[PDB]
């Protein structure tokens, strides 16, 4: 040749789409043993012409969340005991989604889901099941909470100590060269929190990326941590398909349901000032923050005063952040995996020649930062199995000039207390029994309360702001190290000079 | 509905006046009534205390003068930044000593609520060593 | 006439069977550290589990520290690794004929496997009830 909603009513009944001729989705379930390897169950619990009621999959750049609901029959047999009738046993989930329009496009997910204190199975001789989804670096390291002290280890040397997983996947740390700087005193503290939150909190303060990634042929999970984006990643992020076009060719406009905005590139900011309230820092105290995005005007006479707390130490500098402005986020919806685009999360570009979005006409290339997948079993196919799927896919699209890393929510930790004994050397004479000695540079070298004394102090025998870089030697217990390091437990810490004293 | 706030910390320097003689270099002076007027640890001393030289409950209305940074005021006020705060008498002391807070001492200050500030820590000294702890081992006091 | 063992008037009155978690077969190694100089015994000790035939994982820890007071540090908060039990949610449309659906701390035997459950399970007990009583819509308009 108004009434496209009646197509969607028959779609939730069964199908009625175009030009989706075939859609076979599968799940391969393999158990994970004591030593974090794979057992043998065809070697799995293959799902097919749907036994699956509902699967939710959302995924960011870094990871995958989501749930699952399928059906089996019947009770009771030994083949399904160990898998789905016990908590605290990990499970691989290999999802393979094949479509055919005429050419084929394959998406593939790998995920581990296991959870203490939760099993959900329903009845009325057909038994439902409900399983969660996480990417394997999360769900393994979620139930892992160590806390120790490492000395003279760098970050790529720290994470590879705790990475007890090589028969499943691997993580690429060979491109960063910020996570290899030797830290002299590393205090790992997952006290009241996860270790995976520690994995990301020190990843945010080095400004890195993560990528979940699978090979489609065949499944090998690999995590990537690179400080920037180059062609060294994007060699390995080639979408292993053919005829992958861009620029919203007009088969896309045939397959949409909505367009939803989130906020846009604004034109006003709030003046955010920065105060270090300190006597004896004889420079400017107030300084204004710096914005990476110009052509933006401030408001008038509205402030945000971001103070810094004052320690006994000579107060540090300066936490040079930026005023985090707003970017650009379009939510889309669909009823298909889109023909003739790259709806597969690479960190690559998608051009603009058409203005069939809200968007802005002043926008360069684009990228995709999320996907969401609701797959529901069709109600006509429900009764057929009961006697003897659907689609709704969203997207996130952002400006390529605002390419910044995204991070999940985490927990800032709480402190923990250590009792500590002070020593000086090893051979202590009985006339040098209770002496004292001061240490320069994280090594047993003598120093003094002179030599640092920033000059309003040279000068007499006074200290102002109780300067750093002067360290005691403190022995601790021998059981707050790793299980393999033959070091000697000695923590160097700066002086509170006013402990056994007064202002005299 | 609203939010009860959380505190913030200010480093603070103690002074007395403006012209400081070199025999009055590190003296101390106590202030009555939110103005530079002299006072004492007498005159208040609610009477279970007059009496000897004891303090019970460490009475208020006796204030130090504390300079702060010049950048915690408004953008138009030509005042002089001086915050008067009451005494914790037991800072440089014990249940025996009396070492008051002289000028040119640098001190952390909480502001626990509106019109409530306190004194916690000490960030200064006046008698230290300057040698490498292999030549001298000083343990000393300056006085007065 | 209070019977046990799921006599087959119970099977006539059910609506669903819902599981919560089951007796597992793996635990996480949970260690216990008292970080202290001058406690000249072992510092790390492993926690103790009341339920055997359960195997640990490999190279995953949970370090449960103790804070250090000024006091001689106490001992030892001898807890256990709290494992998982066994919880079936049922549903019904009646108060059940020929069982004890009244919360005693007594036993309910097993001769039938018409639950999910496990065949390696001895007697059972009931720890909750829930009651939704709604007025029927035919009886609504009559009073109305």
């Amino acid at each position: 040749i108004q009434l496209n909603k009646l197509r969607s009513s028959l779609s939730r009944y069964i199908g009625y789409n175009n030009v989706l001729q075939k859609q076979e989705i599968t799940i391969n379930i393999k158990p994970i043993n004591k030593n974090f390897e794979l057992e043998d169950i065809h070697n799995s619990l293959t799902l097919k012409n749907p036994h699956i009621e509902k699967l939710e999959v959302c995924e960011n750049i870094y990871g995958i969340n989501g749930w699952l609901t399928f059906d089996l029959a019947y009770i009771n047999n030994h083949k399904d005991f160990n898998f789905l009738l016990s908590p605290n046993q990990p499970i691989l989930l290999d999802i393979q989604i094949n479509d055919s329009f005429h050419h084929k496009r394959t998406t593939r997910f790998i995920a581990i889901g296991f959870n203490s204190n939760s099993i959900d199975i329903h009845e009325n001789g057909v038994k439902k099941f409900k399983i969660q989804f996480h990417d394997p670096l999360k769900a393994l390291w979620t139930k892992h909470k160590p806390s120790y002290i490492a000395l003279n280890k760098s970050l790529d040397d720290i994470f590879k100590d705790n990475f007890f997983f090589d028969s499943l996947f691997s993580l690429d740390t060979n491109k960063s060269n910020n996570l290899k700087i030797r830290i002299p005193q590393a205090f790992i503290s997952t006290v009241n929190r996860n270790f995976y939150d520690f994995f990301i909190q020190q990843l945010e303060q080095n400004k890195c990326y993560l990528k979940y990634f699978c090979d489609k042929k065949s499944g090998k999970v690999s995590y990537h941590v690179v400080d920037q984006v180059d062609n060294d990643l994007q060699r390995n992020i080639v979408n292993s398909d053919e005829d992958l076009k861009d620029k919203l060719s007009p088969y896309d406009i045939s397959c949409f349901k909505k367009q939803i905005l989130i906020s846009n590139k604004s034109n006003f900011y709030v003046k955010e000032k920065n105060i270090c309230p300190d006597v004896t820092l004889n420079t400017q105290r107030k300084e204004d923050r710096k914005i990476s995005d110009t052509l933006v005007k401030p408001f008038s006479s509205i402030l945000k005063d971001n103070l810094q707390s004052v320690e006994y130490i000579q107060s540090n500098n300066d936490d040079k952040q930026e005023i985090i402005t707003t970017g650009f986020e379009i939510l889309l919806t669909s009823r298909n995996t889109l023909p003739f685009l790259d709806t597969e999360i690479t960190l690559s570009k998608l051009d603009n020649d058409q203005n069939y979005l809200l968007g802005a006409t002043d926008i360069k290339s684009l990228y995709i930062s999320q996907r969401k997948l609701l797959f529901k079993r069709s109600k006509y196919c429900s009764k057929q199995l009961y006697e003897n799927h659907d689609n709704s896919i969203t997207y996130k699209i952002k400006d390529y000039s605002n390419l910044t890393p995204e991070y999940p929510k985490y927990k800032s930790f709480s402190n923990f207390y250590i009792n500590g004994r002070i020593t000086i050397g090893e051979n202590v004479n009985n006339d040098s029994k209770k002496a004292y000695k001061f240490f320069k540079n994280h090594k047993p070298e003598e120093s003094s309360i002179a030599e640092f004394q920033e000059n309003g102090e040279k000068g007499t025998s006074a200290i102002l702001n109780s300067k750093a870089d002067i360290l005691y030697a403190i022995e601790i217990a021998k059981e707050m190290l790793s299980d393999k390091s033959s070091d000697k437990p000695i923590i160097y810490l700066p002086l509170k000079v006013n402990i056994n004293s007064a202002n005299n | 509905k609203y939010k009860s706030f959380s505190n913030f910390y200010i480093n603070g320097r103690i002074t007395i006046g403006e012209n400081v003689n070199n025999d009055s270099k590190k003296a101390y002076k106590f202030f009555k009534n939110h103005k530079p007027e002299e006072s004492s640890i007498a005159e208040f001393q609610e009477n279970g205390e007059k009496g000897t030289s004891a303090i019970l409950n460490s009475k208020a209305d006796i204030l130090y003068a504390i300079e702060i940074a010049k950048e915690m005021l408004s953008d138009k006020s030509s005042d002089k930044p001086i915050i008067y705060l009451p005494l914790k008498v037991n800072i440089n002391s014990a249940n025996n000593q009396f070492i008051p807070l002289r000028n040119d001492d640098i001190i952390l200050i909480e502001i626990q609520s509106f019109t409530k500030g306190e004194i916690i820590e000490l960030i200064s000294n006046s008698a230290i060593s300057t040698k490498k702890a292999q030549q001298q081992l000083l343990q000393r006091q300056l006085l007065g």
